[PDB]
């Protein structure tokens, strides 16, 4: 749904990112992140370019989750919705996890 | 705005790699004695077949079950047995398990992968 540029699978809102706060949704392709407001994902990682996910969990007052991209990057995408914030993250994580492999090298 | 993903310095990142399609490898396990289940009864999870096994308790389910009865106890649980000054979680939960009064199903398992249910009751307790 929410096919604005891509076919968004999972949408996670109340979603920050270095001060900005949006909306995280993950795309067939890519994970893009928008501001609440905002027409347009100012932030999109395909996949591939996603060496690992990680993530914050219960414990901190801040679920996190961290795409480290494959030159050392990372993308801080802070799920800050106090209802669902971790479960949130859980849900991205499978996904997102299970997304990359889709985008990593095949059985060759 | 937030400047809170800024005012961090150590989150607990539960790093999550993913990695499906795994092999299983049998062999990576370290147990291969009677690993057994203590459940506590009321659901009661029974198999449909004869048991192999058999119906008495040793020191090591015994121990396992009052270890996990003083843990009962000692949460205010209440009491199955009567009480001629047993004050204590161990002794109540003693007299309980020697009594076969602690509600709890004992599932063993055996090194071929099975595992057969086994409450209290139906196990006598060799003190």
């Amino acid at each position: 749904m929410a096919t604005s540029s891509e076919e968004v699978l999972l949408i996670v809102k109340k979603v920050r990112q270095k001060k900005q706060d949006g909306a995280l949704y993950l795309m067939a392709e890519r994970i893009a992140w928008a501001p609440e407001g905002k027409d347009r994902f100012t932030i999109s990682h395909m996949y591939a370019d996603i060496k690992c996910q990680k993530i914050s969990p219960e414990g901190k007052a801040k679920i996190q989750l961290q795409l480290v991209l494959h030159a050392g990057d990372t993308t801080n995408f802070h799920f800050s919705n106090e209802s669902t914030a971790v479960k949130e993250r859980d849900a991205v994580k499978d996904l997102l996890q299970q997304l990359l492999p889709k985008f990593k090298r095949k059985a060759n | 705005m937030s400047d809170n993903e800024d005012n961090f310095d150590g989150d607990d990142f539960d790093d999550v790699e993913e990695d499906e399609g795994l092999d299983d490898l049998e062999n990576a396990e370290e147990e291969g004695q009677e690993n057994v289940e203590i459940l506590p009864s009321g659901e009661r999870p029974q198999a449909n077949q004869k048991r192999i096994t058999t119906p008495y308790m040793t020191k090591y389910e015994r121990a396992r079950v009052l270890g996990t009865r003083a843990l009962q106890i000692a949460m205010c649980a209440p009491v199955m047995v009567e009480l001629e000054g047993e004050t204590d979680p161990l002794l109540i939960a003693m007299k309980e398990l020697k009594a076969r009064k602690i509600p709890i199903i004992i599932r063993r398992y055996l090194p071929d992968g099975s595992y057969e249910d086994w409450g209290v009751d139906e196990l006598i307790i060799t003190d």
